[PDB]
């Protein structure tokens, strides 16, 4: 807190959001996308929750293994950007339930979609959006949780309604780059203040806190020391931290549901000048999704190592008055190396910067639930739609959102031991592979009926709920105290049990479109994998995938390029693996 | 973090010694502490690079007649050398990587052995 007190970088902080503040009256006084535009607007998506905080703090508390999802969402973004845009644009659909109700029959299979993902969005963007600015806004200037929460909500109530949100492409353009250029010279900052990069190696080893010992509770060495033998990339699949048969399979289905389906990412790529601008975004954006690694997750370790006292407590008596968490808090690894390694002309820049790049993601989302909202519920309940009335209930419905989201916190900050992406990769594994599943299958088998689907998705819901509600009401525990669950749908991994409901899923859609009547083909002709040019009858932009032979082959050359970088940073992470003695 | 050696002195021709080097300090296995010699006015020229599954690999000029084994749990090498020529007067370095992909983090001090041919 006193780091930030001192009004030099303030300077930097009112004229960072004077910036945004004049783009944004700049836009209110004044779809033919470019390539980067796209690129950096797709890179800057989860990022604020789920690159600084979560990720970091899962690098702090486990090591190198984490950063393996990045380059998991790398493939899927590349899948992406090569089959599931041309064909969200074949069919001439704009998002993922719409392209089912072009699919499938009638109304249940939308509105459950807008439920499950209505749900999503309150479980794993904006309350841990507005979990991280509580994170910032209390290791930067020292508040409580709840004066943090509602100044958050104020200055991103002066962002949305300054209109920042319909020039998003040069402010989130921006704030991508500043973000990027701060955090590798916080990284430059960071190598050079441990002593180079095999001190950095050897002391995170020797990083335990001093504070172990609470009286008469004491706990075991296995809860502070920093999992001596996990320093590489492929732990065990038994008994292993995030094991790597479950981590590239449950990561691929949990990517694949994220950067395919989800109703702004795609939208954010679909307006766009031409398809070859798609497919150069998205190798921008993948080429932007391979620094992480470097970038995020190794000053985590540089956090555990400088400041092993408020990363890795062990004791909840001082642990809940350095982070405000009963146990673990391993999330403040990032801000605690922002506000401590930066000078006073960056470290305004850096906290102004991943709090523009969290009133976007928060802006995006409320409007997009607003429009899923009043565009799929309250539209099919009254079916009638008087305008002022819409509006009202749209203002009235994202008023509840926050409610519901603030008072959601509580369950966050200490749900998973204290990490958040062990948080957040929990909470999108019990409800993100039945939509993954029944995607694919919609997609590819073409015999597939709504009958079939929706029953699917449902029994696919009963077994990851039922998971979700089971563990949030008993929890993980620390590592002296096991968990007082059911062992066998408890505590198997949130990872192997995403693919276990992945093809339990798939099976049971596929059982049940099996025995009911099948869907004749008279009427699937443009969507569902097929290229006829016959009519159909069922329920300026780009309306094509063409592009100049030319550059159909730079663009091919670049992914497999970029496919061939990210295998040689797989199999160097994965030769090169340092083991310890005994 | 520091590569302690000894072993090296004077002897005179067809004898034998033997060269150690354990460190201490760190905490990971080493990979390849292979040995580094120095003639004056020379380069460092040849390897005895032992892997951690360990795998010798010498120059041909000291080959056979030298062998060298680390007991692969603890962390030290042992150079057993062996039919001292008087080609070999120089200092023996100690060489030490953290993995194959490294490319020598780590340096040793410097051990003198002077072989004479009385
Ligand atoms: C710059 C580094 C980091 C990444 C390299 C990949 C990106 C940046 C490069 C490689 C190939 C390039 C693309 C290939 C050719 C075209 C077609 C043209 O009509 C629009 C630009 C566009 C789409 C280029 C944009 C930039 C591009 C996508």
């Amino acid at each position: 807190h006193e780091l930030i007190r001192n009004a030099a970088d303030i300077s930097v902080i009112v004229i960072y959001f004077l910036l945004v503040m004049a783009v944004g009256l700049w836009s209110m006084f004044k779809r033919s996308m470019v390539w980067w535009p796209i690129g950096a607007s797709l890179f800057a998506s989860n990022i604020g929750s789920g690159h600084f905080i979560g990720l970091a703090g899962t690098g702090a508390a486990s090591g190198l293994a984490v950063g393996g999802f990045e380059w998991n969402a790398l493939v899927l973004l590349l899948v992406l950007g090569w089959v599931f845009v041309p064909i969200y644009i074949k069919a001439g659909v704009v998002t993922m339930p719409e392209y089912l109700r072009k699919r499938f029959g009638g109304q249940r299979i939308q509105v459950y979609l807008s439920v499950l993902s209505l749900f999503l969005y309150i479980f794993t963007k904006i309350s841990v959006d507005i979990f991280s600015g509580a994170i910032f806004i209390n290791l930067a200037l020292g508040w409580n949780l709840y004066l943090s929460i509602i100044l958050l909500l104020a200055i991103t109530a002066l962002y949305t309604i300054t209109g920042g949100l319909a020039a998003v492409i040069y402010t989130d353009t921006l704030q991508t780059l500043i973000m990027l250029i701060g955090a590798l010279i916080l990284m430059g900052f960071a190598f050079h203040e441990v002593g180079g990069y095999d001190a950095f190696m050897e002391k995170y080893m020797k990083a335990i806190p001093t504070i172990v010992s609470d009286g008469n509770t004491t706990f075991q060495e296995k809860c502070y020391t920093p999992r001596a033998d996990s320093f590489h990339i492929f732990r065990d699949p038994l008994t292993g931290d995030l094991p790597w048969p479950g981590f590239i399979f449950g990561l691929t289905i949990l990517a694949l549901w994220y950067w395919c389906t989800d109703q702004v990412i795609v939208q954010r790529c679909l307006a766009a000048k031409n398809m070859s601008h798609v497919k150069g975004g998205c190798i921008l954006a993948g080429y932007l999704k391979l620094l992480p690694m470097f970038i995020m997750v190794m000053p985590g370790m540089i956090s555990r190592i400088l400041f092993p006292d408020k990363v890795a407590c062990v004791v909840p008596s001082e642990c809940e008055k350095y982070c405000g968490t009963k146990v673990g808090c391993t999330n403040i690894a990032y801000p605690t190396l922002v506000v401590e390694l930066m000078p006073n002309g960056l470290r305004g820049l850096m906290l102004a910067v991943m709090l523009a790049a969290l009133m976007s993601s928060l802006t995006s989302i409320f409007n997009s639930a607003s429009t899923l909202f009043t565009m799929d519920i309250y539209a099919k309940v009254r079916k009638r739609a008087s305008e002022k009335e819409l509006m009202i209930v749209g203002r009235l419905f994202v008023l509840f959102l926050v409610v519901v989201s603030i008072a959601w916190i509580p369950i966050v900050q200490s749900a998973q031991s204290g990490q958040l992406f062990d948080y957040i990769q929990s909470v999108s594994s019990y409800l993100a592979p039945p939509v993954a599943a029944v995607f694919l299958l919609a997609i590819f088998w073409k015999r597939v009926n709504e009958q079939g689907a929706f029953w699917g998705l449902i029994l696919g819901l009963l077994l990851g709920l039922s998971r979700l509600i089971l563990e949030f009401a008993y929890g993980t525990g620390s590592c002296m105290e096991p968990s007082n669950c059911p062992t066998i749908i408890c505590g198997v991994h949130y990872l192997y049990f995403a693919i276990i409901l992945f093809a339990i899923s798939g099976i049971v859609t596929v059982v049940v479109s099996l025995l009911t009547k099948p869907i004749p083909d008279v009427h699937l002709y443009r969507l569902c994998w097929s290229l006829r040019n016959s009519k159909e009858e069922r329920i300026m932009k780009m309306t094509d995938t063409s592009e100049k032979p030319l550059w159909r082959t730079v663009l091919n050359i670049n992914a497999i390029l970029l496919l061939a970088v990210a295998i040689f940073c797989w199999g160097y992470f994965a030769s090169n693996s340092l083991e310890v003695l005994f | 973090v520091q590569l302690q050696e000894s072993g090296g002195g004077l002897v005179q021709a067809g004898g034998s010694l033997r060269l150690s080097c354990a460190a201490s300090g760190t905490i990971f296995v080493f990979d390849k502490m292979g040995w580094y010699r120095q003639a004056p006015g020379k380069e460092r020229e040849f390897v005895a690079t032992i892997s951690r599954g360990g795998s010798t690999n010498y120059a041909d000029s000291v080959k056979g007649r030298f062998t060298i084994s680390r007991d692969n749990a603890k962390n030290t090498v042992y150079l057993q050398m062996n039919s001292l020529k008087p080609e070999d007067t120089a200092v023996y370095y100690c060489a030490v990587r953290y993995t194959p992909w490294r490319r020598y983090s780590y340096w040793g001090q410097g051990t003198q052995v002077t072989v004479s041919s009385h």
